[PDB]
Protein backbone atom coordinates (compact mmCIF):
# COMPACT_ATOMS: atom_id res chain seq x y z
CA UNK A 1 0.00 0.00 0.00
CA UNK A 2 1.05 3.46 -0.32
CA UNK A 3 -0.79 6.36 1.90
CA UNK A 4 -0.32 10.37 0.82
CA UNK A 5 -0.71 12.56 4.02
CA UNK A 6 -3.69 14.72 4.20
CA UNK A 7 -5.25 14.56 0.58
CA UNK A 8 -7.70 17.39 0.38
CA UNK A 9 -11.18 17.15 -0.96
CA UNK A 10 -11.57 19.65 -3.37
CA UNK A 11 -15.35 19.74 -3.16
CA UNK A 12 -16.28 19.41 0.35
CA UNK A 13 -12.61 20.31 2.12
CA UNK A 14 -12.15 16.74 3.83
CA UNK A 15 -8.54 16.67 5.05
CA UNK A 16 -7.54 12.70 5.30
CA UNK A 17 -4.41 10.41 4.52
CA UNK A 18 -5.38 8.19 1.18
CA UNK A 19 -3.64 5.02 0.37
CA UNK A 20 -3.64 4.70 -3.50
CA UNK A 21 -3.20 0.81 -3.49
CA UNK A 22 -5.99 -0.22 -0.51
CA UNK A 23 -8.70 3.53 -1.83
CA UNK A 24 -9.30 3.04 -5.40
CA UNK A 25 -12.62 1.69 -6.95
CA UNK A 26 -9.68 3.23 -11.23
CA UNK A 27 -10.53 6.02 -9.16
CA UNK A 28 -10.29 7.51 -5.66
CA UNK A 29 -13.48 8.87 -3.88
CA UNK A 30 -13.44 11.02 -1.13
CA UNK A 31 -14.27 9.45 2.36
CA UNK A 32 -17.01 12.78 3.24
CA UNK A 33 -19.08 13.39 0.11
CA UNK A 34 -18.03 10.91 -2.43
CA UNK A 35 -16.34 13.44 -5.35
CA UNK A 36 -13.94 11.72 -7.62
CA UNK A 37 -10.18 12.89 -6.61
CA UNK A 38 -8.34 14.98 -9.44
CA UNK A 39 -6.09 12.34 -11.02
CA UNK A 40 -4.36 15.37 -11.90
CA UNK A 41 -3.13 16.55 -8.87
CA UNK A 42 -2.43 13.13 -7.01
CA UNK A 43 0.08 12.75 -9.90
CA UNK A 44 0.83 16.03 -9.13
CA UNK A 45 1.55 15.20 -5.56
CA UNK A 46 3.28 11.76 -6.45
CA UNK A 47 5.91 14.07 -8.76
CA UNK A 48 6.78 15.91 -5.65
CA UNK A 49 6.74 13.04 -3.28
CA UNK A 50 9.96 11.75 -5.84
CA UNK A 51 11.31 15.23 -5.75
CA UNK A 52 11.65 15.51 -2.03
CA UNK A 53 13.02 12.26 -1.54
CA UNK A 54 15.28 12.80 -4.61
CA UNK A 55 16.08 16.15 -2.87
CA UNK A 56 16.85 14.40 0.36
CA UNK A 57 18.91 11.47 -1.43
CA UNK A 58 21.09 14.49 -2.52
CA UNK A 59 21.93 16.28 0.93
CA UNK A 60 21.55 12.88 2.93
CA UNK A 61 24.29 12.32 5.40
CA UNK A 62 27.28 9.82 5.01
CA UNK A 63 28.19 7.67 7.99
CA UNK A 64 31.09 6.01 8.82
CA UNK A 65 31.17 2.10 8.77
CA UNK A 66 33.35 1.97 11.98
CA UNK A 67 32.77 4.53 13.84
CA UNK A 68 28.91 5.50 14.02
CA UNK A 69 29.99 9.01 12.95
CA UNK A 70 28.58 11.58 10.30
CA UNK A 71 30.64 12.74 7.94
CA UNK A 72 31.25 16.33 8.72
CA UNK A 73 33.64 17.37 6.19
CA UNK A 74 33.26 17.27 2.19
CA UNK A 75 36.75 16.42 0.66
CA UNK A 76 37.78 12.97 3.19
CA UNK A 77 37.26 10.01 1.40
CA UNK A 78 37.66 7.99 4.13
CA UNK A 79 37.34 8.58 8.10
CA UNK A 80 39.16 9.33 10.80
CA UNK A 81 39.84 5.65 10.94
CA UNK A 82 40.55 4.61 7.61
CA UNK A 83 36.83 3.38 7.70
CA UNK A 84 34.04 3.70 4.53
CA UNK A 85 31.30 6.22 4.59
CA UNK A 86 28.28 4.83 4.00
CA UNK A 87 24.78 6.39 2.21
CA UNK A 88 21.99 7.16 5.07
CA UNK A 89 19.94 6.98 2.63
CA UNK A 90 20.15 4.30 -0.14
CA UNK A 91 19.98 4.04 -4.00
CA UNK A 92 18.05 0.37 -3.51
CA UNK A 93 15.57 1.48 -1.23
CA UNK A 94 14.79 4.44 -3.90
CA UNK A 95 14.04 2.47 -6.80
CA UNK A 96 11.55 0.09 -4.88
CA UNK A 97 10.07 3.32 -4.68
CA UNK A 98 9.55 4.09 -8.48
CA UNK A 99 8.92 0.73 -8.70
CA UNK A 100 5.53 1.41 -6.82
CA UNK A 101 5.02 4.61 -8.20
CA UNK A 102 5.75 3.56 -11.57
CA UNK A 103 2.98 0.58 -11.18
CA UNK A 104 0.14 2.99 -9.64
CA UNK A 105 1.48 4.94 -12.89
CA UNK A 106 1.17 2.59 -15.59
CA UNK A 107 -2.84 1.78 -13.54
CA UNK A 108 -4.12 5.07 -13.30
CA UNK A 109 -2.47 6.11 -16.99
CA UNK A 110 -0.22 9.22 -14.94
CA UNK A 111 1.36 9.45 -18.18
CA UNK A 112 3.42 12.51 -17.12
CA UNK A 113 4.58 10.62 -13.69
CA UNK A 114 5.80 7.91 -16.24
CA UNK A 115 7.79 9.98 -17.59
CA UNK A 116 9.52 11.68 -14.92
CA UNK A 117 9.74 8.04 -13.52
CA UNK A 118 11.51 7.19 -16.83
CA UNK A 119 14.11 9.38 -16.72
CA UNK A 120 14.49 9.02 -13.26
CA UNK A 121 15.59 5.21 -14.36
CA UNK A 122 17.34 6.39 -17.91
CA UNK A 123 20.19 8.76 -15.76
CA UNK A 124 20.98 5.56 -14.08
CA UNK A 125 21.80 2.79 -16.28
CA UNK B 1 28.31 23.40 -37.02
CA UNK B 2 27.58 26.99 -36.54
CA UNK B 3 25.09 27.36 -34.60
CA UNK B 4 24.43 23.93 -31.85
CA UNK B 5 23.33 23.74 -28.52
CA UNK B 6 24.59 21.87 -25.96
CA UNK B 7 22.44 20.70 -23.15
CA UNK B 8 24.06 19.92 -19.29
CA UNK B 9 23.70 15.96 -19.77
CA UNK B 10 25.61 15.81 -23.04
CA UNK B 11 28.98 18.23 -21.82
CA UNK B 12 31.73 16.05 -22.65
CA UNK B 13 33.14 14.69 -19.65
CA UNK B 14 37.01 15.02 -18.89
CA UNK B 15 38.97 14.23 -15.57
CA UNK B 16 41.93 15.60 -14.90
CA UNK B 17 45.39 13.62 -14.33
CA UNK B 18 47.35 15.14 -11.81
CA UNK B 19 50.00 12.95 -12.97
CA UNK B 20 50.12 13.35 -17.18
CA UNK B 21 48.99 16.99 -15.81
CA UNK B 22 46.24 16.88 -18.51
CA UNK B 23 42.43 16.35 -18.77
CA UNK B 24 41.02 13.07 -20.03
CA UNK B 25 37.60 11.70 -21.98
CA UNK B 26 36.14 9.65 -18.94
CA UNK B 27 36.37 6.49 -21.40
CA UNK B 28 40.07 6.70 -21.37
CA UNK B 29 40.26 6.50 -17.76
CA UNK B 30 39.42 4.48 -15.18
CA UNK B 31 36.96 7.03 -13.58
CA UNK B 32 33.11 5.41 -12.92
CA UNK B 33 30.83 7.15 -15.01
CA UNK B 34 28.12 9.62 -13.69
CA UNK B 35 24.50 7.99 -12.44
CA UNK B 36 22.09 10.13 -11.10
CA UNK B 37 22.30 8.50 -7.71
CA UNK B 38 25.90 8.25 -6.88
CA UNK B 39 27.75 7.06 -4.28
CA UNK B 40 29.29 8.61 -1.03
CA UNK B 41 32.91 8.57 -2.74
CA UNK B 42 31.35 10.61 -5.78
CA UNK B 43 30.39 13.10 -3.48
CA UNK B 44 33.39 12.96 -1.87
CA UNK B 45 35.21 13.38 -5.32
CA UNK B 46 32.83 16.53 -6.09
CA UNK B 47 34.25 18.99 -4.10
CA UNK B 48 37.87 17.74 -4.74
CA UNK B 49 37.31 18.00 -8.75
CA UNK B 50 36.26 21.60 -7.70
CA UNK B 51 39.81 22.14 -5.38
CA UNK B 52 41.91 20.01 -8.15
CA UNK B 53 40.24 22.07 -11.01
CA UNK B 54 41.02 25.12 -9.48
CA UNK B 55 44.47 23.99 -7.92
CA UNK B 56 46.22 22.70 -11.19
CA UNK B 57 45.01 26.58 -12.46
CA UNK B 58 46.98 28.01 -9.88
CA UNK B 59 49.93 26.52 -9.62
CA UNK B 60 50.43 28.04 -12.71
CA UNK B 61 50.45 31.46 -12.20
CA UNK B 62 52.72 31.40 -10.15
CA UNK B 63 54.15 32.72 -4.16
CA UNK B 64 54.67 29.59 -2.64
CA UNK B 65 51.42 27.23 -1.47
CA UNK B 66 51.47 25.00 1.54
CA UNK B 67 48.85 22.07 1.93
CA UNK B 68 46.79 22.22 5.11
CA UNK B 69 48.17 18.29 6.42
CA UNK B 70 51.65 20.68 5.94
CA UNK B 71 50.47 22.74 8.88
CA UNK B 72 48.52 20.48 10.71
CA UNK B 73 51.57 18.69 11.15
CA UNK B 74 54.19 21.00 12.31
CA UNK B 75 55.28 21.50 16.19
CA UNK B 76 56.25 25.43 15.52
CA UNK B 77 54.70 28.68 14.17
CA UNK B 78 54.45 28.72 10.88
CA UNK B 79 55.28 33.04 10.26
CA UNK B 80 53.67 32.99 6.50
CA UNK B 81 51.71 30.54 4.60
CA UNK B 82 49.41 30.76 1.78
CA UNK B 83 46.88 27.99 1.59
CA UNK B 84 44.17 26.88 -1.44
CA UNK B 85 41.15 25.67 0.84
CA UNK B 86 36.96 25.87 0.45
CA UNK B 87 36.14 27.60 3.18
CA UNK B 88 33.20 25.76 6.05
CA UNK B 89 31.16 26.89 8.14
CA UNK B 90 31.11 23.73 10.18
CA UNK B 91 29.71 25.97 13.34
CA UNK B 92 27.70 28.76 13.23
CA UNK B 93 30.48 31.39 12.93
CA UNK B 94 33.11 28.76 13.37
CA UNK B 95 35.03 29.03 9.84
CA UNK B 96 37.35 25.65 8.68
CA UNK B 97 39.54 25.72 5.79
CA UNK B 98 39.18 22.31 3.69
CA UNK B 99 41.64 20.89 1.20
CA UNK B 100 42.52 16.90 0.16
CA UNK B 101 45.16 16.81 2.53
CA UNK B 102 43.27 18.32 5.73
CA UNK B 103 40.57 20.66 7.47
CA UNK B 104 42.18 23.24 9.82
CA UNK B 105 40.20 25.81 12.40
CA UNK B 106 40.18 29.84 10.62
CA UNK B 107 40.96 32.58 12.61
CA UNK B 108 39.35 35.31 10.29
CA UNK B 109 38.76 38.06 13.08
CA UNK B 110 41.43 40.43 11.72
CA UNK B 111 41.15 39.31 7.90
CA UNK B 112 41.09 41.98 4.86
CA UNK B 113 39.12 40.49 1.94
CA UNK B 114 39.97 41.32 -1.96
CA UNK B 115 37.29 42.20 -4.20
CA UNK B 116 34.82 39.44 -5.05
CA UNK B 117 31.32 37.42 -3.34
CA UNK B 118 33.07 35.32 -0.47
CA UNK B 119 30.66 32.78 0.35
CA UNK B 120 30.91 29.44 2.03
CA UNK B 121 32.15 26.32 -0.13
CA UNK B 122 34.44 29.61 -2.25
CA UNK B 123 37.55 28.48 -2.49
CA UNK B 124 40.02 30.70 -1.50
CA UNK B 125 44.11 31.75 -1.06
CA UNK B 126 44.28 32.39 2.57
CA UNK B 127 47.73 34.02 3.88
CA UNK B 128 48.41 33.92 7.21
CA UNK B 129 50.38 32.77 9.92
CA UNK B 130 49.42 29.40 11.87
CA UNK B 131 50.37 27.83 15.75
CA UNK B 132 48.42 25.34 17.84
CA UNK B 133 45.99 23.78 15.26
CA UNK B 134 44.58 27.24 13.67
CA UNK B 135 44.97 29.06 11.21
CA UNK B 136 45.04 32.67 11.52
CA UNK B 137 44.27 34.67 8.06
CA UNK B 138 45.43 38.29 7.44
CA UNK B 139 44.05 38.60 4.11
CA UNK B 140 41.68 35.89 1.45
CA UNK B 141 42.03 36.66 -2.07
CA UNK B 142 40.74 34.22 -5.07
CA UNK B 143 42.55 32.17 -7.20
CA UNK B 144 44.05 33.65 -10.23
CA UNK B 145 41.40 33.87 -13.45
CA UNK B 146 42.63 32.54 -16.33
CA UNK B 147 41.52 33.02 -19.88
CA UNK B 148 40.63 31.17 -22.73
CA UNK B 149 43.85 31.91 -24.71
CA UNK B 150 46.05 30.96 -21.52
CA UNK B 151 43.76 27.66 -20.89
CA UNK B 152 43.79 26.68 -24.86
CA UNK B 153 48.09 27.71 -24.74
CA UNK B 154 48.47 24.61 -22.39
CA UNK B 155 45.85 22.00 -23.10
CA UNK B 156 45.59 22.33 -26.44
CA UNK B 157 42.50 22.38 -28.48
CA UNK B 158 40.52 19.96 -26.71
CA UNK B 159 36.60 20.41 -26.93
CA UNK B 160 35.43 21.16 -23.75
CA UNK B 161 32.91 23.18 -24.26
CA UNK B 162 30.83 20.18 -26.18
CA UNK B 163 28.95 19.87 -29.65
CA UNK B 164 29.67 18.41 -32.65
CA UNK B 165 32.93 19.16 -33.27
CA UNK B 166 36.18 17.66 -31.65
CA UNK B 167 38.55 20.51 -31.37
CA UNK B 168 38.04 23.84 -29.98
CA UNK B 169 35.68 26.15 -31.76
CA UNK B 170 38.07 29.11 -31.55
CA UNK B 171 40.58 26.98 -33.44
CA UNK B 172 38.45 27.40 -36.57
CA UNK B 173 39.76 30.28 -39.44
CA UNK B 174 36.33 28.78 -41.32
CA UNK B 175 33.81 29.47 -38.58
CA UNK B 176 35.40 33.34 -37.73
CA UNK B 177 35.26 34.11 -41.12
CA UNK B 178 31.60 33.26 -41.27
CA UNK B 179 31.48 34.99 -37.74
CA UNK B 180 32.89 37.85 -38.75
CA UNK B 181 30.54 38.49 -41.79
CA UNK B 182 27.43 37.99 -40.29
CA UNK B 183 27.30 41.27 -38.70
CA UNK B 184 23.56 40.85 -38.59
CA UNK B 185 24.19 37.97 -36.50
CA UNK B 186 22.27 39.17 -32.67
CA UNK B 187 20.97 37.14 -30.02
CA UNK B 188 17.71 38.25 -27.46
CA UNK B 189 18.11 37.03 -23.94
CA UNK B 190 14.97 37.22 -21.71
CA UNK B 191 14.27 35.59 -18.00
CA UNK B 192 10.72 35.08 -15.87
CA UNK B 193 9.10 35.01 -19.16
CA UNK B 194 5.73 34.71 -17.59
CA UNK B 195 3.24 33.24 -20.40
CA UNK B 196 0.67 33.11 -18.12
CA UNK B 197 0.50 37.31 -17.60
CA UNK B 198 -1.22 39.12 -20.11
CA UNK B 199 1.16 41.78 -19.82
CA UNK B 200 4.06 39.64 -20.58
CA UNK B 201 2.47 38.45 -23.92
CA UNK B 202 1.51 41.75 -25.11
CA UNK B 203 5.38 42.75 -24.23
CA UNK B 204 6.38 39.57 -26.22
CA UNK B 205 4.34 40.82 -29.07
CA UNK B 206 5.78 44.45 -29.53
CA UNK B 207 9.42 42.70 -29.37
CA UNK B 208 7.98 40.68 -32.51
CA UNK B 209 6.60 43.63 -33.90
CA UNK B 210 9.36 45.31 -33.53
CA UNK B 211 11.96 42.69 -34.61
CA UNK B 212 10.11 41.84 -37.69
CA UNK B 213 11.76 44.06 -40.39
CA UNK B 214 15.34 42.22 -38.45
CA UNK B 215 14.25 39.31 -36.99
CA UNK B 216 17.57 37.86 -34.58
CA UNK B 217 19.19 34.64 -34.74
CA UNK B 218 17.53 33.28 -31.81
CA UNK B 219 15.43 34.05 -28.71
CA UNK B 220 16.89 32.58 -25.85
CA UNK B 221 13.77 32.91 -23.39
CA UNK B 222 14.76 32.28 -20.01
CA UNK B 223 12.51 30.30 -17.50
CA UNK B 224 9.57 30.08 -14.59
CA UNK B 225 7.22 30.51 -17.37
CA UNK B 226 4.68 31.13 -14.55
CA UNK B 227 3.91 33.49 -12.44
CA UNK B 228 2.34 31.21 -10.46
CA UNK B 229 3.79 27.71 -9.83
CA UNK B 230 0.72 27.22 -7.05
CA UNK B 231 -1.58 26.37 -9.63
CA UNK B 232 -5.17 24.78 -10.46
CA UNK B 233 -3.43 22.64 -12.59
CA UNK B 234 0.73 23.85 -12.78
CA UNK B 235 1.46 21.29 -15.86
CA UNK B 236 -1.44 22.22 -17.99
CA UNK B 237 -1.38 25.70 -17.11
CA UNK B 238 1.91 25.47 -18.59
CA UNK B 239 1.03 23.71 -21.81
CA UNK B 240 -1.84 26.35 -22.61
CA UNK B 241 0.63 29.42 -22.20
CA UNK B 242 2.77 27.92 -24.09
CA UNK B 243 -0.52 27.22 -26.98
CA UNK B 244 -0.78 31.06 -26.40
CA UNK B 245 2.99 31.86 -27.11
CA UNK B 246 2.78 29.97 -30.14
CA UNK B 247 -0.55 31.62 -31.38
CA UNK B 248 1.69 34.90 -30.87
CA UNK B 249 4.89 33.57 -32.90
CA UNK B 250 3.01 32.38 -36.01
CA UNK B 251 1.25 35.84 -36.33
CA UNK B 252 4.84 37.38 -37.14
CA UNK B 253 5.28 35.13 -40.08
CA UNK B 254 9.16 37.25 -40.51
CA UNK B 255 10.24 36.02 -36.62
CA UNK B 256 8.22 32.73 -37.10
CA UNK B 257 10.41 31.45 -40.45
CA UNK B 258 13.78 33.03 -39.32
CA UNK B 259 14.58 32.99 -35.44
CA UNK B 260 15.04 30.27 -33.74
CA UNK B 261 13.87 29.63 -29.99
CA UNK B 262 16.00 28.69 -27.35
CA UNK B 263 13.77 27.69 -23.67
CA UNK B 264 16.12 27.31 -20.88
CA UNK B 265 14.05 26.05 -17.91
CA UNK B 266 14.13 27.47 -14.41
CA UNK B 267 13.85 26.45 -10.72
CA UNK B 268 10.04 26.51 -10.39
CA UNK B 269 9.33 25.26 -13.76
CA UNK B 270 7.61 21.49 -14.00
CA UNK B 271 10.55 18.80 -13.75
CA UNK B 272 12.99 18.64 -10.76
CA UNK B 273 13.81 22.11 -10.90
CA UNK B 274 15.57 22.20 -7.86
CA UNK B 275 18.34 19.83 -8.09
CA UNK B 276 20.97 20.98 -11.25
CA UNK B 277 21.78 19.94 -13.83
CA UNK B 278 18.18 19.87 -14.02
CA UNK B 279 16.59 18.54 -17.61
CA UNK B 280 14.74 20.46 -19.73
CA UNK B 281 10.73 20.46 -19.71
CA UNK B 282 8.81 16.92 -20.40
CA UNK B 283 8.13 16.24 -23.71
CA UNK B 284 4.70 15.68 -23.38
CA UNK B 285 4.25 19.75 -22.16
CA UNK B 286 6.12 20.77 -25.40
CA UNK B 287 5.27 18.56 -28.53
CA UNK B 288 2.58 20.77 -29.28
CA UNK B 289 4.65 24.05 -29.50
CA UNK B 290 7.40 21.86 -30.98
CA UNK B 291 5.09 21.39 -33.56
CA UNK B 292 3.97 24.67 -34.52
CA UNK B 293 7.19 26.33 -34.09
CA UNK B 294 9.64 23.76 -35.70
CA UNK B 295 12.70 26.37 -34.85
CA UNK B 296 12.36 25.75 -30.91
CA UNK B 297 14.52 23.51 -29.03
CA UNK B 298 13.73 23.15 -25.00
CA UNK B 299 16.77 22.68 -23.40
CA UNK B 300 18.49 22.14 -19.73
CA UNK B 301 19.58 24.53 -16.96
CA UNK B 302 22.45 25.32 -17.50
CA UNK B 303 23.26 25.04 -21.12
CA UNK B 304 25.75 25.96 -23.48
CA UNK B 305 25.27 27.55 -27.15
CA UNK B 306 27.47 27.24 -29.90
CA UNK B 307 28.28 30.16 -32.47
CA UNK B 308 30.74 30.20 -34.67
CA UNK B 309 33.78 30.51 -32.48
CA UNK B 310 32.16 31.56 -29.35
CA UNK B 311 31.26 30.11 -26.33
CA UNK B 312 27.88 31.26 -24.57
CA UNK B 313 26.70 29.33 -21.50
CA UNK B 314 23.19 30.51 -20.00
CA UNK B 315 22.10 29.56 -16.47
CA UNK B 316 18.78 30.68 -14.89
CA UNK B 317 19.20 30.93 -10.70
CA UNK B 318 18.43 33.63 -8.69
CA UNK B 319 21.80 32.97 -7.61
CA UNK B 320 22.96 36.47 -6.28
CA UNK B 321 20.55 36.29 -3.58
CA UNK B 322 22.13 32.53 -2.62
CA UNK B 323 25.53 33.87 -2.61
CA UNK B 324 24.52 36.94 -0.11
CA UNK B 325 22.66 34.72 2.16
CA UNK B 326 25.53 33.02 2.39
CA UNK B 327 28.70 35.29 2.42
CA UNK B 328 31.57 35.41 4.78
CA UNK B 329 30.68 39.16 4.48
CA UNK B 330 29.65 42.22 2.76
CA UNK B 331 32.43 42.94 -0.18
CA UNK B 332 33.10 46.83 -0.15
CA UNK B 333 30.80 49.28 -1.26
CA UNK B 334 33.53 50.78 -3.64
CA UNK B 335 32.56 48.00 -6.04
CA UNK B 336 29.05 47.00 -7.53
CA UNK B 337 27.71 43.87 -6.54
CA UNK B 338 27.51 42.26 -9.83
CA UNK B 339 30.94 43.32 -10.20
CA UNK B 340 31.81 41.09 -7.33
CA UNK B 341 29.24 38.35 -8.34
CA UNK B 342 30.93 37.81 -11.37
CA UNK B 343 34.66 37.53 -10.32
CA UNK B 344 33.57 34.97 -7.92
CA UNK B 345 32.19 32.81 -10.39
CA UNK B 346 35.12 33.03 -12.87
CA UNK B 347 37.64 32.65 -10.28
CA UNK B 348 35.96 30.03 -8.80
CA UNK B 349 35.50 28.46 -12.55
CA UNK B 350 31.98 27.31 -11.36
CA UNK B 351 28.73 28.27 -11.55
CA UNK B 352 27.38 27.18 -7.93
CA UNK B 353 30.37 27.63 -5.88
CA UNK B 354 28.13 27.16 -2.83
CA UNK B 355 27.41 24.02 -0.82
CA UNK B 356 25.39 21.33 -1.31
CA UNK B 357 21.99 22.49 1.42
CA UNK B 358 22.39 25.36 -0.75
CA UNK B 359 22.69 24.34 -4.39
CA UNK B 360 21.81 21.04 -4.80
CA UNK B 361 23.90 19.19 -7.20
CA UNK B 362 23.42 15.61 -8.90
CA UNK B 363 27.25 14.73 -7.18
CA UNK B 364 28.70 12.72 -10.56
CA UNK B 365 26.91 15.43 -12.41
CA UNK B 366 29.08 18.75 -10.53
CA UNK B 367 31.36 19.29 -13.22
CA UNK B 368 28.58 20.12 -15.94
CA UNK B 369 28.34 23.24 -13.74
CA UNK B 370 31.55 24.14 -14.69
CA UNK B 371 32.46 27.59 -16.32
CA UNK B 372 36.56 26.35 -17.29
CA UNK B 373 37.85 27.30 -19.88
CA UNK B 374 36.27 30.65 -19.34
CA UNK B 375 33.74 31.30 -22.23
CA UNK B 376 32.92 34.21 -24.37
CA UNK B 377 29.32 35.18 -23.07
CA UNK B 378 28.52 34.03 -19.43
CA UNK B 379 24.53 34.42 -18.85
CA UNK B 380 23.11 34.25 -15.74
CA UNK B 381 19.76 35.27 -16.29
CA UNK B 382 18.30 36.21 -12.21
CA UNK B 383 15.74 37.82 -10.54
CA UNK B 384 18.15 40.41 -9.73
CA UNK B 385 18.78 43.60 -11.53
CA UNK B 386 19.74 43.39 -15.07
CA UNK B 387 23.21 44.03 -15.68
CA UNK B 388 26.77 43.60 -18.08
CA UNK B 389 30.06 43.22 -16.82
CA UNK B 390 32.89 42.23 -18.65
CA UNK B 391 35.80 40.25 -16.60
CA UNK B 392 39.00 38.18 -17.89
CA UNK B 393 38.20 38.84 -21.45
CA UNK B 394 34.51 37.16 -20.76
CA UNK B 395 30.92 39.09 -20.80
CA UNK B 396 28.91 37.78 -17.75
CA UNK B 397 25.29 39.77 -18.55
CA UNK B 398 21.54 39.03 -16.79
CA UNK B 399 18.82 40.43 -18.42
CA UNK B 400 16.71 40.29 -15.41
CA UNK B 401 13.35 39.55 -14.81
CA UNK B 402 11.19 40.75 -17.50
CA UNK B 403 7.90 41.36 -16.08
CA UNK B 404 9.88 43.31 -12.90
CA UNK B 405 12.34 44.91 -14.73
CA UNK B 406 10.08 47.03 -16.94
CA UNK B 407 10.29 44.04 -19.69
CA UNK B 408 13.72 44.85 -20.33
CA UNK B 409 16.28 42.44 -22.10
CA UNK B 410 19.44 41.93 -23.17
CA UNK B 411 21.20 41.83 -27.04
CA UNK B 412 24.45 40.27 -28.01
CA UNK B 413 25.97 40.77 -31.77
CA UNK B 414 28.46 38.45 -31.71
CA UNK B 415 30.19 39.76 -35.09
CA UNK B 416 31.70 42.47 -32.26
CA UNK B 417 30.95 40.96 -29.18
CA UNK B 418 28.64 43.87 -28.35
CA UNK B 419 25.77 43.94 -25.65
CA UNK B 420 22.71 45.77 -26.32
CA UNK B 421 19.51 46.94 -24.06
CA UNK B 422 15.93 47.25 -24.46
CA UNK B 423 13.21 48.04 -22.11
CA UNK B 424 9.20 48.01 -23.10
CA UNK B 425 7.55 49.43 -19.98
CA UNK B 426 6.75 52.23 -21.51
CA UNK B 427 4.22 50.55 -23.98
ZN1 LIG C 1 -15.38 15.25 -0.44
ZN1 LIG D 1 34.85 6.47 11.42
Amino acid sequence: SYVLPEVICRSCNFCRDLDLCKDSSPQWLCSNCQAPYDSSAIEMTLVEVLQKKLMAFTLQDLVCLKCRGVKETSMPVYCSCAGDFALTIHTQVFMEQIGIFRNIAQHYGMSYLLETLEWLLQKNP
Amino acid sequence: HVFNIIGAFDIPRFVYNSERKKFLPLLMTNHPAPNLFGTPRDKAEMFRERYTILHQRTHRHEFQLKTIETLLGSTTKIGDAIVLGMITQLKEGKFFLEDPTGTVQLDLSKAQFHSGLYTEACFVLAEGWFEDQVFHVNAFGFPPTEPSSTTRAYYGNINFFGGPSNTSVKTSAKLKQLEEENKDAMFVFLSDVWLDQVEVLEKLRIMFAGYSPAPPTCFILCGNFSSAPYGKNQVQALKDSLKTLADIICEYPDIHQSSRFVFVPGPEDPGFGSILPRPPLAESITNEFRQRVPFSVFTTNPCRIQYCTQEITVFREDLVNKMCRNCVRFPSSNLAIPNHFVKTILSQGHLTPLPLYVCPVYWAYDYALRVYPVPDLLVIADKYDPFTTTNTECLCINPGSFPRSGFSFKVFYPSNKTVEDSKLQGF
